[PDB]
């Protein structure tokens, strides 16, 4: 994972404020090295938003600032303009690493075009063709939720899983809602190995979990 | 040291 | 004006090398350190190397140390990658980005507008169909949902329709995944009446052009 955590999503309607968090430790922002922050809008390359931790470049609009205390820091946007919509990523340094950056995992920012959609699952399990072909895939598809951006985890008797997932990015469908899949691929054995898998999706704080038996 | 200013002058 | 511009992207099978370039203009480049990163589809930003103004030192993240060479053409005002022994997770946009540097930490305030390096050892694949079986456990009332599983296949693209394209109300085929792997994955579910489990017979027919492989895959009720 992202040695600075950021949440994978954020949302706001036109006008209302938001705000962004990067939480690190003791060996980076909590050491006192400089945080700053990059805007990357959909399909283009980044640009720098926030330096020194609280500085605008002269083209930044005075809606974006930043701020940190201890070891965390926060990029805040005001009157959320539907221009403001992309991904947002913090940088700083980590006296543990070989490298000069290292980056936050990154925050999508929704501007609300639309109102809120939560999502449809549906959970497949493997099938007995697939199984007799010494494989085994399980199947959750996810369609009609807005914003676009969705978390996917798998389950396995309640344990988190992460070797073996597939997870796609959301697109937006015909009616402007997103669809998203996740596959998790195991073998005929891992797959009788356990009572149950579960799909767990979660959007906008509402999760939705399928869970499927072997049996 | 990787962190130190890797420019010729200052910002 | 500050202007970047990357060049050398292109796709190429695990083991190969390749040499990025980044074109500047609009400074002086010679007195500027430069950064590489790289963001692999759909993921976030990576920081891969630095050299300094005057080209004295280098430094590289763990996962490319020792194989990544960056370099610069101060004559030029070209910045270079030198990329070896690439592997698969090397599958990434990269993107010049000019160094600055606050109090404590560094940053960069002009960037490029990036360069596509895909590894793969993919080649043509058809895909392998496998049934799912209704179900009703998230459908409306009065209706179940079944589909088909077209696993595994390279290049795209495939397509997937349903009774010989006599079913069309109902049906979602949802974009392919990219897996890990280097090849794609997609699934295709309709919705139809429960019903019409019993007698109606439900057949998705997959084509894949580009190995010219056709399935016809007959999805049954389960036990």
């Amino acid at each position: 994972q992202s040695v600075l955590t950021q949440p994978p999503s954020v949302s706001g309607a036109p006008g209302q404020t938001v705000t962004i968090s990067c939480t690190g430790g003791s060996s980076n922002i909590g050491a006192g090295y400089d945080v700053h922050w990059y805007q990357q809008l959909p399909g283009t390359a980044p640009k720098l938003l926030i330096y020194g931790n609280i500085n605008r470049p002269s083209g930044v609009p005075d809606r974006f600032s930043g701020s940190k205390s201890g070891t965390s820091a926060s990029l805040a946007i005001t009157g959320l303009q539907a221009e403001d919509e992309a991904d947002y990523y913090c940088q700083s340094y980590d006296r543990r690493l070989s490298g000069s950056w290292v980056f936050g995992g990154g925050t999508k920012l929704t501007v609300l075009g639309q109102p809120k959609a939560a999502p449809s699952v549906t959970l497949f399990p493997p099938s007995s063709e697939e199984l007799q072909a010494n494989k085994a895939t399980l199947v959750c598809l996810v369609s009609d939720f807005y914003p676009g951006a969705v978390t996917v985890a798998w389950k396995a008797d309640g344990s988190p899983v992460k070797v073996g997932v597939e997870t796609t990015k959301p697109s937006k469908q015909s009616n402007n809602k997103y669809a998203a899949s996740s596959y998790l691929s195991l073998t005929p054995e891992q797959w009788k190995s356990h009572r149950s898998y579960s799909c767990r999706v979660t959007h906008e704080g509402s999760t939705v979990e399928k869970t499927v038996a072997p049996a | 040291n990787p962190n130190a200013n890797p420019n010729a002058n200052p910002n | 004006q500050v202007q970047l511009v990357e060049s050398g992207g292109g796709v190429v099978p695990p083991g190969r090398s390749l040499r990025l370039s980044c074109a500047t203009s609009g400074f002086t480049f010679s007195n500027y350190g430069m950064h590489w990163v790289r963001q692999a589809p759909g993921k976030g930003l990576e920081w891969v190397a630095i050299i300094w103004y005057d080209g004295s030192r280098n430094f590289y993240a763990a996962s490319v140390e020792g194989r990544f060479t960056i370099s610069r053409d101060n004559s030029k005002n070209t910045l270079y990658l030198q990329m070896n022994s690439l592997r698969v997770e090397d599958t990434a946009v990269y993107y010049c980005a000019r160094a600055a540097y606050y109090d404590t930490s560094g940053y960069g305030d002009y960037w490029g507008q990036g360069t596509l390096v895909t590894v793969s050892s993919a080649s043509t694949k058809g895909p392998s169909v496998f049934p799912l079986a209704p179900s009703s456990k998230s459908t409306s009332g009065g209706t179940a949902a079944l589909g088909c599983l077209v696993k595994d296949y390279f290049p795209e693209p495939v397509t997937v329709s349903w009774n010989s394209g006599a079913l069309t109300s109902g049906v979602h085929t949802f974009p392919a995944v990219l897996q890990s792997s280097g090849l794609y994955s997609l699934s295709s579910v309709v919705t139809v009446p429960s019903s019409s489990l019993g007698t109606q017979t439900y057949i998705c027919n997959v084509n894949h052009k580009p190995s010219n492989t056709k399935v016809d895959k007959k999805v049954e009720p389960k036990s």
